[PDB]
């Protein structure tokens, strides 16, 4: 089983690449609960910069062919209390994403629930042994609200909604 | 969850004295906290960022202190302009506020009732209304007396801002029955107890009379 | 100089939705954070959550997660703040305010602020009676009720401005009927019944009522 991220246009094979990190935003407020939810970045390229792990390729919401941790996840931040400043993810193990050439790029179901267990025993150790949950964007512009990247030329957009749709304890 | 609380909920000053307003954070946070002045019928201004930095053009007597849980603002010497309510904040919480108000010598209110007028009585309804005049400080007790019976639920106080003059209080509270509750009952009393007051005073009337 | 300028106050029925607006000048709208901060009547700063102009990404406080949406048009430097399915608790004074830099939480500047009203009243001019004086020491108290208005504001005068000292005018109280009310009175000295009339002046713009009501001693 795979996770099929609808793109528009239709990304050429030669165009799949390596997910090397992730972007996100903790959500402001409180539920009085004990559950954090991420999201992925509401900010703006400044953002994505900043986190100092993408390739050549430009890229939102994740980096494709970055560079990799050593050993395991590492999460970066600024500032952890301040909602405004993203979270910088580095994997330490790439998820590899396949675009057929279709229209949809796909994902390993099972690759990419590992990869989400691991940050979120990582963002436990920033805020406490919490419930941890991701939620899909709270919107924005095209190139933002989806996964986007350039490639030969051309500029393409995903729909990461599936990505970002777990909760973990 | 990160609260901000603020002491005193309301702060008594002479004019033209220091001024001491607390903000107790429920953790430990950064040493990133802002304290804001609002006036009534006004937007929030910036006083303080960076928990010890004035923003531009804010006089000298305001200053901000604090460090881990405790944060401190000072107005060294209070002017006219000063009174108002101040906001302390971290990042997305703010504080519930703290009122700092003019401090003067007590002033007893005077007291006075009104009963109905006739043409309200025609629409069906009756208003008592309880006058609370001139008096410092706010803390007043309002008590509805209806051939002895002590009323709840039926009355509702309303509270003037700090006079510009003499830096006073008035205070209304008004009982409202139907026609047919109201003419019901003969004797109908205010109590006010009032700090200025040695003992509490009542204002009563017969119905009719 | 730099500064905000929000939309005009609404009245809205509950359960349907309002939409804020926010314009800007004399900056560079795309580079600092928009936030959104709710003031209940009478009670403290609420913060609603902050925009990224820039890219349009928002950040929301899980209160208003499904309630409220902000979105900006970088043309006309204008930021949106739209709540939907209004309740009376959402009856408050809306602000926008402005990052001192970038995404920074010291709001320098600030809207002037929008009141929205969520109730189910309609627009009812207010009846005004008397408060008359009866039988403290030498001076007598007088006034003017000013019920069952909707909605706010009313003004009140004495004597069309002739008579000001001693007059207070107390805030408005919300009824249990969705009604406002509220009472202006004044102390005038006890010999001055009979001799000198008392002309309360009661204006309610929204319903374009105007009712001048003369109190007369018992
Ligand atoms: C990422 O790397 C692969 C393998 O080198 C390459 O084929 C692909 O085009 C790269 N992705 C992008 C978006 O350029
Ligand atoms: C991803 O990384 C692997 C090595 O881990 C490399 O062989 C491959 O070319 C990279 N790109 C893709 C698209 O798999
Ligand atoms: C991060 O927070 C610290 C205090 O912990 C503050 O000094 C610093 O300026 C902040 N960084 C930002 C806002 O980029």
């Amino acid at each position: 089983d795979t996770i099929t991220l609808p793109c528009r246009p239709a990304p050429p094979p030669h165009c799949s690449s390596n997910i090397t990190g992730l972007i996100l935003t903790r959500q402001g407020g409180y539920s009085n609960a004990n559950t954090v939810i991420f999201r992925p970045s509401g900010g703006d390229w400044r953002d994505i910069a900043r986190c100092q792990i993408a390739g050549t390729v430009v890229s939102t919401q994740l980096f494709l062919n970055g560079s990799l941790a050593e050993e395991e996840v590492v999460i970066r931040s600024e500032n952890w209390t301040d909602n405004a400043k993203s979270i910088c993810v580095q994997l330490a193990t790439s998820v590899e994403i396949a675009c057929t050439g279709a229209g949809h790029c796909a994902i390993s179901r099972a690759k990419w629930a590992n990869t989400l267990k691991q940050i979120a025993s990582k963002l436990r150790e920033q805020y406490g042994a919490k419930t941890i949950i991701f939620k899909p964007s709270s919107g924005g512009d095209p190139e933002f609200v989806n996964h986007s990247f350039n490639c030969g030329g051309e500029f393409f957009y995903c729909a990461s909604t599936q990505l970002f749709a777990s909760t973990w304890f | 969850e990160i609260v901000m609380t603020q002491s005193p909920a309301t702060l008594s000053v002479s004019p033209g004295e220091r001024a001491t307003l607390s903000c107790r954070a429920s953790q430990s946070v950064s040493s990133n906290l802002a304290w804001y002045q609002q006036k009534p019928g006004q937007a929030p201004r910036l006083l303080i960022y960076g928990t010890s930095t004035r923003a531009t053009g804010i006089p000298a007597r305001f200053s901000g202190s604090g460090s881990g849980t405790e944060f401190t603002l000072t107005i060294s010497s209070l002017q006219s302009e000063d009174f108002a309510v101040y906001y302390c904040q971290q990042y997305e919480t703010f504080g519930q506020g703290t009122k700092v108000e003019i401090k003067r010598t007590v002033a007893a209110p005077s007291v006075f009732i009104f009963p109905p007028s006739d043409e309200q009585l025609k629409s069906g309804t009756a208003s008592v209304v309880c006058l609370l005049n001139n008096f410092y400080p706010r803390e007043a007790k309002v008590q509805w007396k209806v051939d002895n019976a002590l009323q709840s639920g039926n009355s509702q106080e309303s509270v003037t801002e700090q006079d510009s003059k003499d830096s006073t209080y008035s205070l209304s509270s008004t009982l409202t029955l139907s026609k047919a509750d109201y003419e019901k009952h003969k004797v109908y009393a205010c109590e006010v107890t009032h700090q200025g007051l040695s003992s509490p005073v009542t204002k009563s009337f017969n119905r009719g009379e | 100089q730099v500064q905000l300028v929000q939309s005009g106050a609404e009245v809205k029925k509950p359960g349907t939705s309002v939409k804020v607006s926010c314009k800007a000048s004399e900056y560079t709208f795309t580079g600092y954070y928009v936030h959104w901060v709710r003031q209940a009547p009478g009670q403290g700063l609420e913060w609603m959550g902050w925009i990224n102009p820039n890219s349009g990404g928002t950040n929301y406080a899980q209160k208003f997660q499904g309630w409220v949406t902000m979105t900006r048009d970088t043309s006309i430097s204008t930021a949106y703040m739209e709540l939907s399915r209004l309740k009376s608790d959402d009856t408050a004074v809306y602000y926008c305010a402005r990052s001192d830099y970038i995404s920074s939480w010291y709001f320098g500047y600030w809207g002037q602020g929008t009141l929205v009203t969520v109730s189910s009243a309609s627009t009812k001019g207010p009846s005004v009676f008397p408060l008359a004086p009866s039988s403290s020491g030498g001076t007598a108290a007088l006034g003017c009720l000013v019920k069952d208005y909707f909605p706010e504001p009313v003004t009140v005068s004495w004597n069309s401005g002739a008579l000001t000292s001693g007059v207070h005018t107390f805030p408005a109280v919300l009824q249990s009927s969705g009604l406002y009310s509220l009472s202006s009175v004044v102390t005038v000295p006890s010999s001055s019944l009979g001799t000198q009339t008392y002309i309360c002046n009661v204006n309610h713009k929204p319903s374009n009522t105007k009712v001048d009501k003369k109190v007369e001693p018992k």
